RNA sequence: AAGGUCAUGGCUUAACAAGCCAAUAAUUCUCUUAGUCGAAGCUGAAAAGGCUGAUCGACCACAUUGGGAAUGAAAAAAUCC
RNA sequence: AUAGAUGAGUUUGGUGAUGGCUCUGAUUGAACACU
């Protein structure tokens, strides 16, 4: 019983009055932590070689 | 073990103690050879093992053979394409 | 009935680096991680431990990253066994003698 | 690591002491976790990932940040809007508790005691206005959000 | 100074990673478990910053300086006894990093055999 | 490799290898002091609090000092030499 | 166990600090003096 009660609370939904009152944070900033490789990493590297030469 | 147990131990069995040290002397001898062989490969912390390429620094790869002297003039790697 | 088979149990898996090799046969020193808690300062300190691991086929080289498992008693000081190589050192894995599975050992 | 959170705490103190309307922070998931909790607690006004220059002040929420890739990850920064009410900063003090030299962890019963203003462990009881942020497996939470979810974890800093 | 900057061109031409990728048989370190080789962008210029080049450049400076401290009146130069110690400790750190980073790659052995760098140069403590 | 073991371990033995632990004192030695511990006693608002180590319980040691063995299921004696 | 956290005298021509000392609280397998 002590385990179910504690596990239920840690995975409970936020309060409604907390949802309809808290300001908005764009998901582009609050969830985009992953940093992928530059898709143009190969094109840029080929242009940087020409400019450096 | 303490020093009292040392003398006491070797006093009980004088002969058995002697045999134990004869075998230890064999490994202490073999271990001294491997050290002298590893210290040689250790080298110098500044020079290590002077190679013909390191010797070519003195002339910037322009000399074909190292200076003599005892020593012997050995060929060195060169970079004749480099200018000033 | 009269056959006393080994336990054949699987213990935890630790990742570490091989510190020494070739000095003794079928044995290498592996450095693993750890952390001991100081109760007076109330903090953790790095507590790395170096064990002697069992290399049956002599397939490990110094500087190699391997995964070891305890509970495999082979000698007085050897209670760990190599599970598999994470990152080889010097030569590829396929160019070394294979590591037997725990079932084979 | 915890050193970045310690730099984020002392920097926000200096930005509020200087009465700056904006302030930048290094762009890391750890700093973003604490900033979201400060914003969720109402201590800061905004959070926006951007470049080395602050976005347009008026169009701050509708700002369109470019995707973060390896070609610009080195120049990204988190821009924080600071609050000042009644000629006083809303984020006056940010005192860290767990430091690089020692990570202080609290249990659920210690947080229950610190929430009502009673010392427990290396922490002290909370008074009127003070807040405490704990880094738990459920994210960076406020001590009263942690005891509600019944979890402990690493104590980050006490916000006066 | 003319030979100093001419030697720097020799180190970049000999140990330059842009040249050893094709000169050596197995320059890169052996792959790990599960890791597979993927193509990466080409270099926009010569390799002048790899640990091999830096360790080679430091070797040329250590010789030019250690050879001047051993010459006539070299013992009277007390200030540059720190410079030699500072060059050996800078090379010790790069050798100590490249040792674990390269995991015994053919590119690591080429540097040692060519420059004559023995374990004494990075293993323990350099006391001068 | 063999023996031993409920089993494990140079635990034991033969033959080989030169290792293993440590490098900031592992190891060893000298001097000074002390029986150890407990919400057992006293004390502080409190700290892995401080102090003590009476009466109580647990443990260690001793029986004028030093040097020893046997008996016995077991030394665990104010025994014995 | 959620009530539990306190001071005072004393350096200086004077002021603010620093820093000890002493007193205020509780106690003893206590001793001594007067009872
Ligand atoms: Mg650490
Ligand atoms: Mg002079
Ligand atoms: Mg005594
Ligand atoms: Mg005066």
């Amino acid at each position: 019983a002590r385990y179910l009660a504690n596990k239920r609370a840690a995975q409970a939904p936020e309060r409604l009055d907390e949802v309809f009152t808290r300001a908005t944070i764009r998901e582009s900033t609050a969830k985009n932590t992953f940093v992928p490789l530059d898709p143009e990493a190969f094109v840029k590297a080929e242009e940087a070689r020409i400019k450096h030469a | 073990i303490s020093q009292k147990e040392k003398k006491r131990k070797m006093k009980q069995d004088p002969y058995g103690w002697a045999q134990a040290q004869q075998r230890k002397a064999v490994n202490v001898k073999r271990q001294a050879e491997l050290q002298a062989q590893r210290d040689a490969a250790w080298g110098d912390p500044v020079k290590g093992i002077t190679t013909p390429f390191v010797e070519s620094f003195d002339s910037a790869g322009q000399a074909s053979v190292s200076p003599p002297k005892v020593e012997e003039p050995k060929p060195l790697p060169t970079s004749p394409h480099l200018r000033n | 009935a009269a056959a006393t088979k080994v336990s054949r149990k699987m213990f935890r898996e630790l990742h570490g680096v091989v510190v020494t090799s070739g000095l003794i046969d079928k044995t290498v020193k592996v450095r693993v991680g750890g952390q001991k808690f100081n109760k007076f300062l109330q903090k953790h300190f790095d507590d790395p431990k170096q064990y002697l691991v069992h290399d049956p086929n002599n397939s490990l080289r110094a500087g190699d990253v391997v995964a070891i498992m305890p509970g495999f008693i082979t000698s007085k000081s050897k209670r760990h066994v190599v599970k598999h190589i994470i990152a080889p050192a010097g030569t590829p894995i396929e160019e070394r003698p294979p590591i037997p599975s725990l079932d084979e050992l | 690591g915890i050193q970045q959170i310690t730099n984020m705490c002392s920097h926000l103190q200096n930005a509020s002491r200087a009465r700056l309307g904006l302030t930048s922070l290094p762009n890391t998931k750890y700093n973003l976790a604490l900033a979201l909790a400060l914003h969720r607690a109402g201590f800061i006004s905004s959070i926006t990932r951007g470049g080395p220059h602050p976005p347009t002040p008026e169009a701050l929420m509708t700002y369109e940040p470019e995707p973060v890739t390896s070609a610009n990850v080195a120049t990204r920064r988190l821009w924080v809007g600071l609050k000042y009410w009644n000629e006083e900063p809303v984020l006056k003090e940010l005192k860290p508790i767990s430091k690089p030299s020692r990570l202080v962890t609290a249990s659920l019963e210690q947080l229950n005691r610190v929430a009502r203003g009673f010392p427990a462990g290396y922490m002290k009881g909370l008074q009127l206005g003070e807040c405490l942020f704990v880094n738990t497996d459920r994210g960076v939470l406020e001590v009263r959000e942690a005891v509600e979810r019944k979890v402990g974890g690493l104590v980050l800093c006490k916000v006066k | 100074k003319d030979r100093k900057h001419a030697n720097i061109r020799r180190c970049i031409e000999t140990f330059g990673r842009h040249i050893t990728d094709q000169s050596l048989e197995r320059p890169t370190p052996p792959l790990a478990r599960g890791v597979e080789p993927k193509p990466q962008p080409v270099r926009a210029g010569p390799d002048t910053g790899s640990s091999e080049v830096q360790i080679a450049i430091l070797t040329s400076k250590i010789r030019a300086l250690s050879k001047a401290l051993e010459g006539h009146g070299g013992n009277r130069d007390k200030n540059n006894k720190r410079s030699l110690r500072r060059l050996c400790h800078k090379r010790q750190r790069l050798l100590r990093y490249m040792e674990r980073k390269e995991r015994g790659s053919g590119r690591w052995h080429h540097m040692l055999e060519t420059l004559g760098l023995t374990p004494a140069t990075w293993k323990g403590q350099i006391t001068l």
